[PDB]
């Protein structure tokens, strides 16, 4: 006997498209946080960057 | 004699049979059995799981 499935079905198929992975729910109950400090305002965190341009 | 001997046996023998199909390994579409996952079971839904090299 063969096995109920297999063969293409004359199907081409598509690239797989980029992955994107959502947060952890299952490892991380809530969302991860990076640098911490008092940021007594909406929020900036302990890390700031900022880009010189001409 | 009869009834002692399956209670016994069943003793002996119940230490060692476990659900094949208990469902242990946790996954995105709840908890299942070992046969029906491995490492490649997304854990949570959207799991990057990659492709790592054995090195
Ligand atoms: C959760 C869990 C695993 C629970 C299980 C627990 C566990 C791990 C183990 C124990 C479980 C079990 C299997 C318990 C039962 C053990 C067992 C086979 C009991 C049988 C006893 C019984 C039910 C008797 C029913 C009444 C009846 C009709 C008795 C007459 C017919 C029988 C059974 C005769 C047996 C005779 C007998 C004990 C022979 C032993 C053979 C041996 C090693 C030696 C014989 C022997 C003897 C006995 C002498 O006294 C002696 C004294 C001086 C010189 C020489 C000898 C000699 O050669
Ligand atoms: C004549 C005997 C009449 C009784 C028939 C025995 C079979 C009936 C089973 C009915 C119980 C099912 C619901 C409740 C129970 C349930 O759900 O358990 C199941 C497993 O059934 C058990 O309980 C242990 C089974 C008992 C051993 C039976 C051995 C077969 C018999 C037929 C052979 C000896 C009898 C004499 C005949 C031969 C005569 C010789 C001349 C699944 O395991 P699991 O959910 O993982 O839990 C695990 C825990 O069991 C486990 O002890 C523990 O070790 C952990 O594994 C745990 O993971």
């Amino acid at each position: 006997c063969s096995p109920p499935g297999e063969t293409a079905s004359s199907e081409p198929g598509t690239t797989p498209a980029i992955w994107t992975g959502s947060p952890s729910p299952a490892a991380p109950s809530g969302e991860d946080h990076g640098g911490g400090h008092g940021a007594g305002a909406a929020g900036a965190g302990e890390t700031l960057t900022a880009e010189l341009k001409t | 004699l009869g009834a002692f001997g399956a209670g016994t046996l069943v003793a002996f023998i119940g230490g060692l049979i476990k659900n094949p199909w208990k469902p242990v390994v946790p996954t995105a579409e709840g908890k299942k059995a070992v046969l029906w996952t491995s490492g490649w079971t997304p854990r949570f839904k959207g799991e990057t799981i990659y492709l790592a090299r054995a090195t």
